[PDB]
C-alpha cells in the first residue's frame, strides 16, 4: 500500500490543511464540475450557479464530513473495507450513488490539494495520495 | 417466460439520465467479452439467444470473418457472473445497414430473479418522446468498464434532428461527416435515436448490444424496443442510436425456428 | 459538446497558460507516470526520469496539438484526424489513460495557476479534455 515514505509525506500535508473549508471546496467543485451530482444534495438548497454552491453553508458543511472520513481512511490504511462498510452501505442502498463518482471526488479532492499547496503537491506526493483516493474510492464502493 | 423482471427498474427520481441498477432490474442483460478483453453488451431474448451487434461480434477480427470464425473467440456471461456457453453465432444478412447478430446458446438457461430474457415487441413503441430505459457494461465518466450495472433513462429523439447532427443534413448531396466524435453512427430508416441536450452521463463505449427496453403499462411487460449500436457519443455527441426491434423481427423468428 | 461559454473560458485560460504549456505538458506526463504506473508501459522507448528532455520534448507536443485544438474547437475531430489514427489504432492506447492524462493537465494547472483554476473554469476545461479525450478513443477497436 503506502511505503512508510508516502504515509509520511501525506500526513505531513494533511496536517497543514484547513479542515474547516478543502472538503467544502472538493464537494463544491464536484457539484459544479460534474452537475448531475447535484440531484443527491436537494436537501442542501440553492446550487443553481457556481458561486451559490461554492458559498452554500450546506455545502460547506457536508464537506467537513466528507473531509473528516478521509481523516479515518488515514487512520486505517490497513483496513478500508470495515472503516467504510456502513458508509459504503448508505451510499449504495438507501443514496442510490453511482460508485464511479467516488473516484470522481478523489479526484477533485487531488485538485484543490495541488491547488492550495501548489509546488509542495510534488509528482510523488501526488502519486501517494492517488493510492489514498483509489483506496477510500473500492471501500465505498464494497457493499455494492 | 419473458418481460417479467421480478424487481422492475423503478428510480426515486424521474431524471432523465443516468441511474444505478439498484435493484437488479435488467435480467436480460448479458455481458459479452472480445478475445482482446474488451467489454460489450448483449441482451436475452429467449431461453438461448441472445442479440448483440455486428460491430460487436467484429471486434478483433478481420472484415472478412465467418461467424464461424468468430464464435469461439467469444466469452458471454449472464446473471452474477455466470458464463454460458455458445454454439453458435448469426449475423444480420444486411449487417451494414442493420447492426445486428444473433447469438445462439449450446443450452437454454434457467431463468430466475437475476436471468430472465426481455420481450421482442410486435408494437412499434419508438415514438419521438417516448422513454426508455438502458442498461449496459460499458465504460464510465472514468473510462473504465462498470463494475456495477448502471442504465440511462431516456426519450426517443425526433429522427432529422439527429441527422441533421451527424449528417448536417437530411439531403444526400448536402451530408458530410459532422458526428462530434469523429466516427459516424449508422442512420438510416431502420434505426431511432434516443437524448437530449443535457451534460450527462451517456451511453459509451461497451453498451452496444444492450436493449432501449420500454415498459408496456397496459400488459406490464418490458420489451426490447431498440438495440443500442452507435455508443460512442458518451457525453460529447447528442444521440446514441439503436436499431429498430420491429425492423428485424421476421429475421429474428426465422432464424430462431431454423436453428 | 462544449457551450459558447465553455470555449470562451478555455480560450481564456489557454491563452494564460501561453509558452508555459510545454512545460506544464511535461509536468502532466510526469505525473501520470508516477501516478499511474501502467501508463509507462506505452513509452519504453523513453527516459521518463524526472527532469527527462525527452518528456519535455514530449509535452511541448502535446500542448501543441491541445492549442491546435483550442483554436478548432468546433471542428476537433477534423483538427485531430491524424492523431485519432495515431492513437487508436497504430499505439492502441487504452481509453482510461486518456483520464489519467486529463486529470494530471488539471493538477498541473491547478498548482501553477491558482488564480485561474476557478471551479468554472476547472469545469470547462473538465469538459475541454473529455471531448479531446473522446475524439482520441472514438476509433479505438
Ligand atoms: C470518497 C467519497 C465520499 C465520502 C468519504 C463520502 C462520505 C459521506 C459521509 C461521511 C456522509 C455522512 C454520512 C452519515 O451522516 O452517516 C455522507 C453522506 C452523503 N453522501 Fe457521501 N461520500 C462520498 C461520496 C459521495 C458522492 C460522490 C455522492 C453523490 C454524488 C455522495 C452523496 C452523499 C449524500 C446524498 C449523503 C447524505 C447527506 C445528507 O443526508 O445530508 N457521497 N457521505
Ligand atoms: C490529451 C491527450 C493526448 C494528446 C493531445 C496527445 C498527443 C500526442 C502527440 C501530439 C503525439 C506526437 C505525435 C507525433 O510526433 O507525430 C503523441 C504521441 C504519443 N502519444 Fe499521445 N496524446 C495524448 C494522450 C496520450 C496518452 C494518454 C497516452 C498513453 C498513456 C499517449 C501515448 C502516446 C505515445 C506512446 C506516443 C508516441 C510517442 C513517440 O513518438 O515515440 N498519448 N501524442
Ligand atoms: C437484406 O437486403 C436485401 C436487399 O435489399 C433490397 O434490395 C436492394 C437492391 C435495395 O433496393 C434495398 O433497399 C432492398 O431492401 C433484401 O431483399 C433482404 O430482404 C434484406 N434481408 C433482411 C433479412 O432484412
Ligand atoms: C432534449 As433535445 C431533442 O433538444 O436533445
Amino acid at each position: 500500500h503506502l511505503t512508510p515514505e508516502e504515509k509520511s509525506a501525506v500526513t505531513a500535508l494533511w496536517g497543514k490543511v484547513n479542515v474547516d473549508e478543502v472538503g467544502g471546496e472538493a464537494l463544491g467543485r464536484l457539484l459544479v464540475v460534474y452537475p448531475w451530482t447535484q440531484r443527491f444534495f436537494e436537501s442542501f438548497g440553492d446550487l443553481s450557479t457556481p458561486d451559490a454552491v461554492m458559498g452554500n453553508p450546506k455545502v460547506k458543511a457536508h464537506g467537513k464530513k466528507v473531509l473528516g472520513a478521509f481523516s479515518d481512511g488515514l487512520a486505517h490504511l490497513d483496513n478500508l473495507k470495515g472503516t467504510f462498510a456502513t458508509l459504503s452501505e448508505l451510499h449504495c442502498d438507501k443514496l442510490h450513488v453511482d460508485p464511479e463518482n467516488f473516484r470522481l471526488l478523489g479526484n477533485v479532492l487531488v485538485c484543490v490539494l495541488a491547488h492550495h499547496f501548489g509546488k509542495e503537491f510534488t509528482p510523488p506526493v501526488q502519486a501517494a495520495y492517488q493510492k489514498v483516493v483509489a483506496g477510500v474510492a473500492n471501500a465505498l464502493a464494497h457493499k455494492y | 417466460v419473458c418481460g417479467k423482471p421480478k424487481n422492475p427498474a423503478n428510480p426515486v427520481q424521474r431524471i432523465l439520465g443516468g441511474h444505478l441498477d439498484a435493484k437488479g432490474s435488467f435480467p436480460w442483460q448479458a455481458k459479452m467479452v472480445s478475445h482482446h478483453n474488451l467489454t460489450t453488451g448483449a441482451t436475452l431474448i429467449n431461453e438461448q439467444w441472445l442479440l448483440t451487434t455486428a460491430k460487436n461480434l467484429f471486434l478483433n477480427h478481420s472484415e472478412n470473418a465467418t461467424a464461424k470464425d468468430i464464435a469461439p473467440t467469444l466469452t458471454l456471461y449472464v446473471g452474477k457472473k455466470q458464463l454460458v456457453e455458445i454454439e453458435k453465432v448469426v449475423l444480420h444478412p444486411n449487417y451494414s445497414q442493420v447492426d445486428i447478430g444473433l447469438i445462439k446458446l449450446k443450452q437454454k438457461v434457467s431463468v430466475n430473479e437475476r436471468v430472465m430474457p426481455i420481450c421482442l415487441p410486435s408494437k412499434d413503441y419508438a415514438e419521438v418522446g417516448r422513454v426508455g430505459y438502458v442498461s449496459g457494461w460499458g465504460r464510465n465518466a472514468n473510462f473504465k468498464f462498470t463494475d456495477h450495472l448502471k442504465y440511462v433513462m431516456l426519450p426517443v429523439a425526433d429522427q432529422d434532428q439527429c441527422i441533421r447532427h451527424y449528417e448536417g443534413s437530411t439531403v444526400p448531396e448536402k451530408k458530410t461527416p459532422k458526428s462530434p466524435v469523429g466516427v459516424q453512427p449508422i442512420l438510416n430508416e431502420h434505426t431511432f435515436c434516443a437524448g437530449m441536450s443535457k451534460y450527462q452521463e451517456d451511453t459509451c463505449y461497451g453498451d452496444a448490444g444492450s436493449a432501449f427496453a420500454v415498459h408496456d403499462l397496459e400488459e406490464d411487460t418490458w420489451y426490447a424496443t431498440g438495440i443500442l449500436s452507435f455508443d460512442k457519443s458518451c457525453a460529447v455527441a447528442e444521440y446514441g442510436v439503436y436499431v429498430k426491434v420491429t425492423s428485424i423481427q421476421d429475421w429474428v423468428q426465422k432464424t430462431i425456428a431454423e436453428n | 459538446v462544449l457551450s459558447p461559454a465553455d470555449k470562451t473560458n478555455v480560450k481564456a485560460a489557454w491563452g494564460k497558460v501561453g509558452a508555459h504549456a510545454g512545460e506544464y505538458g511535461a509536468e502532466a506526463l510526469e505525473r501520470m507516470f508516477l501516478s499511474f504506473p501502467t501508463t509507462k508501459t506505452y513509452f519504453p522507448h523513453f527516459d521518463l526520469s524526472h527532469g527527462s528532455a525527452q518528456v519535455k520534448g514530449h509535452g511541448k507536443k502535446v500542448a501543441d496539438a491541445l492549442t491546435n485544438a483550442v483554436a478548432h474547437v468546433d471542428d476537433m475531430p477534423n483538427a485531430l484526424s491524424a492523431l485519432s489514427d495515431l492513437h487508436a489504432h497504430k499505439l492502441r492506447v487504452d481509453p482510461v489513460n486518456f483520464k489519467l492524462l486529463s486529470h494530471c493537465l488539471l493538477v498541473t494547472l491547478a498548482a501553477h495557476l491558482p488564480a485561474e483554476f476557478t471551479p468554472a473554469v476547472h469545469a470547462s476545461l473538465d469538459k475541454f479534455l473529455a471531448s479531446v479525450s473522446t475524439v482520441l478513443t472514438s476509433k479505438y477497436r
